[PDB]
Parts: structure tokens; C-alpha cells; sequence
């Protein structure tokens, strides 16, 4: 279920799901580097009915994973609300900005 | 008998050319610009643009400008963000202009990589992730300096009625106007009143740009305007794209470069889809709606062909649309657009197409 | 007809036909550079020596990919071999497309 | 609160891993190696390899070696041909080894990028277009020898029964053997008699490699052998893969890395297709034939699944086949191979798959 674009935590993923790329929803694939910055989504948990903040850190410094591409846009906003925006590379400030995949890190309610 | 030669120019004249910016997202380090003849679908050439290239054509039609990022070993080593100047007719590299290592990496919205009306400056979006606007002096081949006043703003809307002025959309829901001096530094600036509610009616960044005003559409199908005929920008809106029937079926805009303006007629073109709700703002077009911006009424609606981005040519009265891979060519000389042809397989992953400029002084 | 992999002179092309890439059978697309070296094929005109120079210094054209192998031989017959990049000695070896140049009988 | 971390190792044991070299020919500047678990099809990670990368795993299983070309601005600027050493478990870059700017740019035949049996030297094919073989000392991280004796030859076949010896196929239809010293410089060499007629019965370069001999198949379905049990290589052949019925339907070999040998049994695996004629030598397999190299007779034939390349794991008795995009996993512990699974979408454009070494 986590490898599906419709998994609830992936509601603002624009990218490849890291869990399909040799990582997990909270770990980068081997040899790719987490971004220290991210866009944030607010996603509805279908189990408890509560909304959670999800931080979409990218994994960086390897070329595109290519698997499980998603483009979900729940509560996503344009670049004038920058940290809600997912049409930019959240690897942009990494030592190497090449985009590998996107994680879906649960922050809290 | 025969001898292979290079050094050749593009085979079709400039006025036939369009530029399809192929992000090649699946292999984003090998993005490129594909050059096509829109009159017959012929592939004419290409310009390689490395990682997540952006592209525009010089206002005078002579050069192609690209913006890209290199690293010494691609996935490791020192970063070089650059603008490149390419000859439009030979599709050859001429000059690299060094940028600070914070040029925007992102999808190809027009407003991330623009130029002043007079063509003397390239105006680009930076994100480090702090935002600023970068200014490149074309004649000097130099980066000037960051427009730090644009922190917390996004994207570049040139003012076609002034030589070296542009606007950006700020997080307060207003517009910041920047007026450059002849050296490319900020000579003056101003901030409009709030145009739109960021929380309640966010707008798409893509302008429907007139010579002295710009229109914007919102996530909920409202229209906002910024009039820059005077030194201070005057803002207004909303008015709705939607009638009762439209509202009942939850029609809203969606796409990327999703609007356009035919300046002579005041017709605005917008990609629309039904069953709008939170999260559908980048959905492919079910339809293109054509709005008269004077009467604020829809004058046509046609099938969208799943388009996501468009561009308008004022000099030939054309609209191109683009679904990611295929380019549709429309005659928009009358209120109802007429589909002329589709160019299949123009790109693997493109959200931006542009005409080679004709005229436009 | 020239844009088809079955066109008679393309009988040992491994690559993208330059004629589909903004060039022609004997001219590189704008901004790409001919290779000074090539593999050579022998093709029947429904027999001619055809030199398969590549065009180089731009990324892959991607159009009209062909993989025809008439009389092609492995790398111990190196100039008959088409599984190598004939841009390999160019100033920039990035492979763009392949041409099919008639040499003679 | 969850926290994203890096620094992780590949999640499956080395013995489960295979390496699919994706040329990504449509975007050949972004070639890469995809790492998969053959037991379940799971994608484990990848190594980027820039323009037309080649790959191998160190014989000791600890490192991945890549070979590639960079330019300062990709399509312009100074060229750098390199070998890179990567950690096999962390899939991280460790070291770059500079090569002269003539490493072979070409499709991923195994024999273009190999290593000595002892693992101490990488042995790679150059083409400028003049050919030579380059030697990289792994420990020193240096290019240490350039075997010009191999001009006019092609590809590297290591001898598994010697620590630092390999062969190459020469334009005379014979083999050149190179024995490297412990410094990676040529210590001695020898040339075989003619094995095959270059003009009349050209062989595919891919060896079916035993511990002390190698077999090669030809464009017309013959088999040649090179015995390197001694210092001097002894060559023989042809025998035919084909019986009279096979000949009637014009069966011939085709593919890229198109053969393999199961050393314990002497079974040779070959991709074959009917209706052979000039120009069909790279056609996808209609069948895989299983040949007894001792009796010189076919023992089995199975559907080929349009495969083009293969590789064998001796100790687990496995064969992988590869059709360009999909990897088929076969059990070859008995004469008839048994298909265990297919890994779909393992690559966009791969002609080479390899197992992680387990034999030390
Ligand atoms: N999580 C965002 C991936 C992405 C979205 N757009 C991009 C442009 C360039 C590089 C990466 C991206
Ligand atoms: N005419 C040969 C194209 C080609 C065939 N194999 C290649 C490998 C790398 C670069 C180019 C090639």
C-alpha cells in the first residue's frame, strides 16, 4: 500500500516514491542524501479521521529513480507559498541537487 | 560520391518555429529543447539543456537563452548554474553566463525565466530556498545582482509597456513591481494593495498578459487583474469564470501554463475541468474556455485534449496547447478556436511550448 | 522513404537516423558535428559502400532508431562494427544521430 | 516524530543481488546500474553512470566498479574517462581512477570491462579508434599499463585458472593471451594458432567460460574452443550446434551476451532463432538451446522469451536472461531450465545483467 500514489501520506508527492526506489517512506535509498528542507503537506488519515503534517523531503545526489511516479496535489499551493509548493526540487540546496526520489515523513497532527 | 557536412542552419524559417521544452523528468539530467515547425510537425533540431533546463528566445529572435545546472561529475562535484546563449539559426552554443548556485530548479512555468521588454536583461527566479530575482546583463554577459526586495515572492511578469520593468507575486497576495536602471540594478520599486486572498482564493501564477495589464485565474475559477498603465499597479477582482450551471458541476481551472490572452481581442484562454475540489488544480483540461475579458462572459468552450500548458502568438493569432507529449495547433483569429493539427511525440515530459518571436516591437 | 529503417542504404545503421533529427542522410542536424571516422556497410540498392558517420556533440536525437546489421561484424573487424560509438574520437563524443553516406560501388 | 535518514545499506544480502546495466540509450548521458533482488524482483538501489556506463562487481563482492565518460559541460568541454569504485553495500562513490580519453564507448558486452581472477586489476578495452587494453591497479587507484600488443584485437576474456591472465580475440582469428605481473605490467604473452576464419565463420565475442577453457559460437552456429589449461592456448573447432532438422529451418545464434556455461555439468546455453540469414546475428532468442559440450550435442531447448543477453551463477545454478527491459530468472540445476520469475521493467535499454559474486 505505501508504494501506491493513493496511500494517504503521499497526498502532496510530486516525484518518485522512495519506498519503490530501495528506500522506505522515511529512509533514503542507499547512496542518496536527504534534503534538509522540504515542502509540507496536510494529509487526511483515513483511519482516525485526523489531518497530519507530512514533510516531503527529497533524496538527492543520484539520478531519477523512475519508479512510482506520483503527482498528487492535496493542499499544494504555488511558489508564493513556497513551503507548500511541490513543483520545485526540494534537493535545491543539497550538496548535489540531482533529484532521486521523494519521501513522506510524518511530522505530527 | 557524397560527403557528410555540418555547420548547417535550421531548415525552416524562424516564423515557422516553436520550442518544446522537454524536461525528460524520467532522465532529468538530459533535458532538452526540441525545435519544431508548427506548420507541418517537422522536427528541426534541438538544444541540450542538462539538468532541468529552462528556455526562452531572445525578444529580437536571434538567440536562444537556456538556464541550467551542471556539476563536475553530475551527481557529485562543484555546481555551476548558468545561462547559455545559443544561436537560433545554427543551434550552436555561443556563451555561458555564470549564475550564483541558486537558480530555480522546478517545472517550466514561463515566469521562472523571462526577459525585460527591451531584451537587455534576463530576469530569472532564484531559490536557495530563500527567494530572490536574478538579473543578467545580456550585453555584458554578466550576472548583475539579486533583487532581494522580492524575498517571499515568486515568478516574473514583465511589463510589456516599459523597457525594463517587471512584477512578481508576493506571499501577501499583492504584486511587487521592480524598475531596473540601465545597469540592471533596481532603480525603483512599488507594492500594490492585496489583489487576492492567499488563503481563500489562491491564484495560478501564469498571467494572461496584456500590454498594460495582466489577468490571473484562481483555484476556484475567479479572475483577478493588475493594471500597470500608470506608475502604481491597480488591482481588482474577483469576477467569476463560472455561471450557475458551471458552478453546479464544479468547473475550475487546472494546468500549469494554463492561461493566455489574445491581446487584440481581449480574449482570455483557460484550461478547465469539472468536479473540481481540493487537489485538482493541475488536472488536465477537459475543456478550453474562451472568455471576453471586457464583457466578463464566456464566448466559447471546446475540448481540452488533456492539455496542461499553452502559449499564444499575437502576430499570427494562434494558440498552442500541450498535454505533456503532444502539441495542438489552434487558429484563434475568431472567438471559437479551430484545431489545425496535432504534433505527436514532440516531447516525453514537457510543460512548456513557445513560439519563435515574430515582430513584437 | 529515407526515414525508414528499411531504406536500402541504412542496412548497417545502429542509431537514430539523422534525416529524422533535423538533418538529412548526408548532413548533420544543426549544431552537431560529423565524425571523422565511421563504420562502413555494404548495402544492396534494389552494391554500394556506405559510410556510417555519426553526428556528435548533442544528446540523443531519439527519433527513427534503427538497429540493422547486414554484413556487420564484431569488434575484431572494427570498421565493420556498429555496437560502438563512432563519435568516440570527436571533440565531444556524445552521440546524436547516424548518417548513411554513399561512398561508391 | 519521524526523521528521514540516509547512510543505509542495501536491504537484501549480497547473494540475492543482481545488476542490470541500463544504457538508457534514448538518454545515454544518464545510463545507470539498477540493483535488484532476483529472489523477489525488488528494486534495491542504483548507481549513476553518466554517458554509456559499464559496470562490474569486484570478485570479492565488496565493491562495484563503473567505467564512464564525463565532459565539463556534457556536450562540450574537457573529456574525463574514468573508472569509479563504489561501495557495494552503501552504493556510494569512493574513488575515481583517471583513464586516458579512449575507453570504449559501446554496448555492454561483458568483455569490454573485466578484471583479473585475483581481483587486483581491472582490465578494460580502449578504442581511439585504434585498440588497446588498459590495466587499472585497483589498490593504487591508477592506470598502470596499456597493452598495445592487443592492437587489432577486441575484448577481454579472463582465465579463471590464473590470477592475472586474460585473452583477447584478434583480427587473425586467433587469441592473444596476456599474463600480467603483480605490478599490472605485462609479464608475458602468447598468441594461439588461428581458431576461426574471420571471413567465413566469424564468432560472437561472448565466451562460454569454463575454469580452464572457453567456447565461442559463430554466426552460422558453429562452436570453437580455446583450452588454456597450459600456458599456450590450444584452439579447436568447429563443431556444429545444428543437426539436419535444425539446418533445414536455418537455426542460428543471435544476441549480445548470448552464451553461458554451467561449469559443473559442461552445459552451454545459447540463444537461437530460426530463419537465420545475413543480418540476423543480433535477433532476439526464439529459443535457448542447452548443449552438452562434452558430447557436442543438444540436450534441451526451451522458449527464448525474446532474450538477447544472459548470465550464469555457478553456485546457485541460475541463469538470468534479459530482453532489453525484463529479466527472467531460471533454475539450471537440471538440464532443462525452469523459469522461476520475470522481473518486469528492470531497465529501459539493457543488454547486460550480472550476479553479485559470491565465490570470493
Ligand atoms: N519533490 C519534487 C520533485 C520535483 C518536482 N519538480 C522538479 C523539478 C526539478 C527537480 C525535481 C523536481
Ligand atoms: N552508430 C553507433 C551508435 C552507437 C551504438 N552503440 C553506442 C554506444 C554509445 C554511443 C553510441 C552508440
Amino acid at each position: 500500500e505505501v508504494n501506491s500514489c493513493d496511500y494517504w501520506r503521499h497526498c502532496a508527492v510530486d516525484g518518485f516514491l522512495c519506498s519503490c526506489c530501495g528506500g522506505t517512506t522515511t529512509t533514503c535509498p542507499p547512496g542518496s542524501t536527504p534534503s534538509p528542507i522540504s515542502w509540507i503537506g496536510t494529509c487526511h488519515n483515513p483511519h482516525d479521521g485526523k489531518d497530519y503534517l507530512i514533510s516531503y523531503h527529497d533524496c538527492c545526489g543520484k539520478t531519477a529513480c523512475g519508479r512510482c511516479q506520483c503527482n498528487t496535489q492535496t493542499r499544494e499551493r504555488p511558489g508564493y507559498e513556497f513551503f507548500l509548493h511541490n513543483d520545485v526540487n526540494w534537493c535545491m540546496a543539497n550538496e548535489n541537487s540531482t533529484f532521486h526520489c521523494t519521501t513522506s515523513v510524518l511530522v505530527g497532527l | 560520391r557524397e560527403v557528410l557536412t555540418g555547420g548547417h542552419s535550421v531548415s525552416a524559417p524562424q516564423e515557422n518555429r516553436i520550442y518544446v521544452m522537454d524536461s525528460v523528468f524520467m532522465h532529468l539530467t538530459e533535458s532538452r529543447v526540441h525545435v519544431y515547425d508548427y506548420t507541418n510537425g517537422k522536427f528541426l533540431g534541438m538544444v541540450p539543456t542538462a539538468f532541468n533546463g529552462h528556455v526562452q528566445v531572445s525578444n529580437d529572435g536571434k538567440k536562444i537563452y537556456t538556464m541550467t545546472t551542471y556539476h563536475e561529475r553530475i551527481t557529485r562535484g562543484k555546481r555551476s548554474d548558468v545561462v547559455e546563449v545559443w544561436d537560433a539559426d545554427k543551434l550552436t552554443f555561443e556563451k555561458e553566463i555564470s549564475l550564483p548556485p541558486k537558480r530555480v530548479q522546478g517545472l517550466n512555468y514561463d515566469g521562472l525565466f523571462r526577459q525585460t521588454t527591451d531584451g537587455k536583461f534576463i530576469v530569472l527566479q532564484n531559490a536557495s530556498p530563500a527567494t530572490s530575482i536574478g538579473i543578467v546583463d545580456v550585453a555584458k554577459g554578466d550576472y548583475v545582482e539579486d533583487v532581494t526586495a522580492a524575498a517571499g515572492c515568486w515568478s516574473v511578469i514583465p511589463q510589456p509597456n516599459r523597457p525594463r520593468s517587471f512584477m512578481t507575486i508576493c506571499g501577501d497576495g499583492g504584486l511587487l513591481t521592480i524598475n531596473l536602471g540601465e545597469d540592471g540594478k533596481v532603480a525603483s520599486q512599488s507594492r500594490s494593495k492585496q489583489m487576492f486572498s492567499v488563503k481563500d482564493d489562491p491564484i495560478f501564477i501564469a498571467p494572461a498578459l496584456d500590454k498594460d495589464k495582466a489577468h490571473f485565474v484562481s483555484y476556484y475559477g475567479n479572475v483577478y487583474s493588475a493594471d500597470f498603465s500608470g506608475d502604481e499597479v491597480k488591482v481588482d477582482g474577483p469576477w467569476s469564470l463560472l455561471n450557475d450551471e458551471d458552478k453546479a458541476k464544479n468547473w475550475v481551472p487546472g494546468g500549469y501554463n494554463l492561461v493566455g490572452l489574445h491581446r487584440a481581442s481581449g480574449r482570455m484562454y483557460v484550461f478547465m475541468h469539472p468536479d473540481g475540489k481540493e487537489g485538482t488544480h493541475k488536472f488536465p483540461a477537459a475543456e478550453i474556455w474562451v472568455m471576453d475579458t471586457k464583457t466578463k462572459q464566456r464566448v466559447a468552450r471546446i475540448p481540452g485534449r488533456d492539455a496542461l500548458s499553452m502559449t499564444i502568438d499575437q502576430q499570427r493569432n494562434l494558440m498552442l496547447t500541450l498535454d505533456g507529449g503532444n502539441v495542438n495547433v489552434y487558429d484563434i483569429s475568431q472567438p471559437e478556436p479551430k484545431l489545425l493539427r496535432t504534433i505527436e511525440g514532440a516531447a516525453e515530459a514537457s510543460l512548456q511550448v513557445q513560439f519563435h518571436p515574430v515582430g513584437g516591437t
